[PDB]
RNA sequence: GUGAAGAGGGAAACAACCCAGACCGCCAGCUAAGGUCCCAAAGUCAUGGUUAAGUGGGAAACGAUGUGGGAAGGCCCAGACAGCGUCGAGUCGGCCUGCGCGGAAGAU
RNA sequence: GAUGUCGGCUCAUCACAUCCUGGGGCUGAAGUAGGUCCCAAGGGUAUGGCUGUUCGCCAUUUAAAGUGGUACGCGAGCUGGGUUUAGAACGUCGUGAGACAGUUCGGUCCCUAUCUGCCGUGGGCGCUGGAGAACUGAGGGGGGCUGCUCCUAGUACGAGA
RNA sequence: GCUGAAAGCAUCUAAGCACGAAACUUGCCCCGAGAUGAGUUCUCCCUGACCCUUUAAGGGUCCUGAAGGAACGUUGAAGAC
């Protein structure tokens, strides 16, 4: 409602191909393609893009609010990127990247490797960190959950595979 | 693809480190494709296969022009083999026990022994009441079938005597201990179905 | 996970969402005060 | 006396039907109507006076709500604990043209008769089916 | 009051419930209860609403930003509520009430 | 104008309120191992001593020795120890015959299956000229348990154990 | 869990997307076209004349008798039959 009400900036670069539904949009990073629900209209103009909800659709204006916020996203992203940042903690917990695919030891009897996405691509700049980056805010995110979820961060030593960012609740053992 | 093979019957080798495999024997003789199935024509890719030899007079016009078709002489019988995408073979095309010769597990498939019409003990492993302690003419009788008047019926697929063996019956897994092109044998390890003298399909093993 | 017919916010932090039909208190603070209704 | 339609003389037409988007219940309610003849003047509850009718596309019917999901097939196999049950969207998968075929023998009448009624239709999965030579008339259902 | 000593139609089936009291015949017509998408006779009837649970087509205390209607409160361009110094129109929690949701495990 | 009754044996079949195995949330969960709740019915789920026992207690196992429904499943399938005929005795009550929600010893369990059902196995006709083969797979059934050891590694975890 | 508004925030969910168990559908084994919805493929066999009459998917006569099947016999590691 208020999401969708605020229209999203198109910067110079940045194409958009409206067609019913489909926003297939191609700045200088990369390219990206979403459709979209029936109960959005998007109006390019003014290198700008708006949205609204369509008549026969009561949720109409929750799907502008998704839908303006997944375009903001897409409109970033291909001009900027989006970039996401892993730790790894634990004793002789390595990370290492090998074309696009990670390569884990995390403590296991086996080397856990993981196949990065097409479009996403990842590097680390220590063995205790690791980089992703990418077009999409979707993907990245998932990737970076599929990597978390390996080994998460444990409540008594934080040990494992934490976003960087996070902050990992402690508590003393009995 | 498998090959069609008789039951010789059984035997041992003896290893170099003092092992005593138990083998059977099967005669696997050149099975000739009969039949090249295909997508287009049968809906399906395989082959028909014919080994052994039939007397001249035993086959029928019907069976001969089949096999004259082919190009290929009358064996005792015709078998058919599903192919994986893979492979191909021809009409006429020879294909013998070499088929195996890297070949390390095998599934067999024959025809069980038939034991005739069995009871519960024998066809079930039922337990038999007591032999004493006065039972009366139930001893390797079946006990009870069912409940009351719930469900006041027999259960489908309930246990009971009648026919045992002479069925197909498959053996999974078997190691190939020798092939043999010369004298067209294949050992496996261990005991197949069927009596000694009984057609055998044997195949590359499925797990 | 409690499990109870009777499902509701037990400090500032916990918060009412329903999820496929359920209705779940979900609390970033406390994880013990994570339920679900049933 | 009232007028009997007679079996040997009784006139049936070919029709042909797309199930795509249409309401399984809604269409189904309109093919076993035209398979009994109750379109027909000549109607008679003794008699087939119905039309053969083909049905394409039977994997694109549709259903409303969560029925997709939630609509479950019930069979039993007849042996003991033999209760099976497919939903809606596993018989698309599977055997589309049953999803129509079972909905359609469920309204049509029980006994010999509604058997013989069934055996006039003819559902397909695809948009092609093996009956150019009985000339179907497109129907609008 | 009905059954008993009462048939017919309805309530799937169902003495005792609902409608209704069978003198006989008719390949006439109108109604009752109950019904009118197909099985199965008759509205895929019209108009305006509600429900999204297959609720309808089992179950309570109690729980809940489900969703419709009504009447008041509070704060609010002396810039609210949220995210926060800023940003620009609503925002907050009760009351009543319609319809839904969870609570809801059983044996061929 | 009769629906045989406890317990055992044989054979089961279903429910799930799950005993084991599987998945998971919380823990006053360091690990190991527990507690509690949720999902899950695929398969699996002791032998003995005592007693008619079911049960229970006990011994020794097991991954576990689940809880229920099925005429407290199952005697036209078996048993007949319990119990409820007629014999006899004890305690007890009664003047007595006799009696006991007491005990004790002894004490006839029939049926050739017509129908349904079920397990097997044929004959008939059909399937559109007749015939011999090889098939496709709608559909149905079977199967689905699990211990221990070693490696990973005395590694993670832990003050150590 | 990801992304994500409705509800500027948050939120695994409303749109969208990922994962997740011996349960489910397969994969393994066996039956299986009476699957009357009776399916498919390959091969084999039969290529005379004539009459009758309510003329019709009609009823006979003579000639013909295939492929194949059965029957009988000797039998089986198949079997109550
Ligand atoms: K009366
Ligand atoms: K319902
Ligand atoms: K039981
Ligand atoms: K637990
Ligand atoms: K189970
Ligand atoms: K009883
Ligand atoms: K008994
Ligand atoms: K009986
Ligand atoms: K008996
Ligand atoms: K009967
Ligand atoms: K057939
Ligand atoms: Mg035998
Ligand atoms: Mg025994
Ligand atoms: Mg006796
Ligand atoms: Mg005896
Ligand atoms: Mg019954
Ligand atoms: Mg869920
Ligand atoms: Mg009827
Ligand atoms: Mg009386
Ligand atoms: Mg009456
Ligand atoms: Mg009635
Ligand atoms: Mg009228
Ligand atoms: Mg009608
Ligand atoms: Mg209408
Ligand atoms: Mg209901
Ligand atoms: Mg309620
Ligand atoms: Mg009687
Ligand atoms: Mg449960
Ligand atoms: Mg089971
Ligand atoms: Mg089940
Ligand atoms: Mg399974
Ligand atoms: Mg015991
Ligand atoms: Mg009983
Ligand atoms: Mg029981
Ligand atoms: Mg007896
Ligand atoms: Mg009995
Ligand atoms: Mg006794
Ligand atoms: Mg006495
Ligand atoms: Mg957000
Ligand atoms: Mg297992
Ligand atoms: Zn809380």
């Amino acid at each position: 409602s208020r999401v969708a009400k605020a229209p999203v900036v198109v910067p110079a670069g940045v194409d958009v191909k409206i067609n019913g539904q489909v926003i297939t949009i191609k700045g200088k990073n990369g390219e990206l393609t979403r459709t979209l629900n029936d109960a959005v209209e998007v109006k390019h103009a003014d290198n700008t893009l708006t949205f609204g909800p369509r008549d026969g659709y009561a949720d109409g204006w929750a799907q502008a609010g998704t839908a303006r916020a997944l375009l903001n996203s897409m409109v970033i992203g291909v001009t900027e990127g989006f970039t996401k940042k892993l730790q790894l903690v634990g004793v002789g917990y390595r990370a290492a990247v090998k074309g696009n695919v990670i390569n884990l030891s995390l403590g296991f009897s086996h080397p856990v490797d993981h196949q990065l996405p097409a479009g996403i691509t990842a590097e680390c700049p220590t063995q205790t960190e690791i980089v992703l980056k990418g077009a999409d805010k979707q993907v990245i995110g998932q990737v970076a959950a599929d990597l978390r979820a390996y080994r998460r961060p444990e409540p008594y030593k934080g040990k494992g595979v934490r976003y960087a960012d996070e902050v990992v609740r402690t508590k003393e053992a009995k | 693809i498998g090959l069609v093979g008789k039951k010789v019957g059984m035997t041992r080798i003896f290893t170099e480190d003092g092992v005593s495999i138990p083998v059977t024997v099967i005669e696997v003789e050149a099975n000739r494709v009969t039949q090249v199935k295909d997508l287009a024509n049968d809906g399906y890719r395989a082959i028909q296969v014919t080994t052994g030899a039939k007397k001249a007079n035993r086959v029928t016009k019907p069976e001969a022009g089949h096999f004259a078709k082919a190009g290929v002489e009358a064996g005792r019988g015709l078998w058919e083999f599903r192919l994986a995408e893979g492979e191909e073979f021809t009409v006429g095309q020879s294909i013998s026990v070499e088929l195996f010769a890297d070949v390390k597990k095998v599934d067999v498939t024959g025809t069980s022994k038939g034991k005739g019409f069995a009871g519960t003990v024998k066809r079930w492993n039922f337990r038999t009441q007591d032999a004493t302690h006065g039972n009366s003419l139930s001893h390797r009788v079946p006990g009870s079938i069912g409940q009351n008047q719930t469900p006041g019926k027999v259960f489908k697929g309930k246990k009971m005597a009648g026919q045992m063996g002479n069925e197909r019956v498959t053996v999974q897994s078997l190691d190939v201990v020798r092939v043999d092109a010369e004298r067209n044998l294949l050992l496996v390890k261990g005991a197949v179905p069927g009596a000694t003298g009984s057609d055998l399909i044997v195949k590359p093993a499925v797990k | 996970m409690k499990v109870r017919a009777s499902v509701k916010k037990l400090c500032r932090n916990c918060k009412i969402v329903k999820r496929d039909g359920v209705i779940r208190v979900i609390c970033s603070a406390e994880p013990k005060h994570k339920q679900r209704q049933g | 006396k009232t007028f009997t339609a007679k079996p040997e003389t009784v006139k049936r037409d070919w029709y042909v039907v797309d199930a795509t988007g249409k309401t399984l219940g809604r269409l189904a309610t309109e093919l076993a109507r035209r398979l009994r003849g109750k379109h027909k003047a000549e109607y008679t509850p003794h008699v087939d006076t119905g039309d053969y009718i083909i049905v394409l596309n039977a994997d694109k019917v549709a259903v409303t709500g969560n029925k997709r999901t939630d609509k479950v097939y019930y069979h039993h196999t007849g042996h003991i604990g033999g209760i099976k049950q497919a939903t809606f969207e596993e018989m698309i998968a599977r055997r589309p043209e049953r999803v129509i075929e079972i909905a359609v023998k469920g309204m049509l009448p029980k006994g010999p008769l509604g058997r013989a009624m069934f055996r006039k239709l003819k559902v397909y999965a695809g948009n092609e089916h093996n009956h150019a030579a009985q000339q179907p008339q497109v129907l609008d259902i």
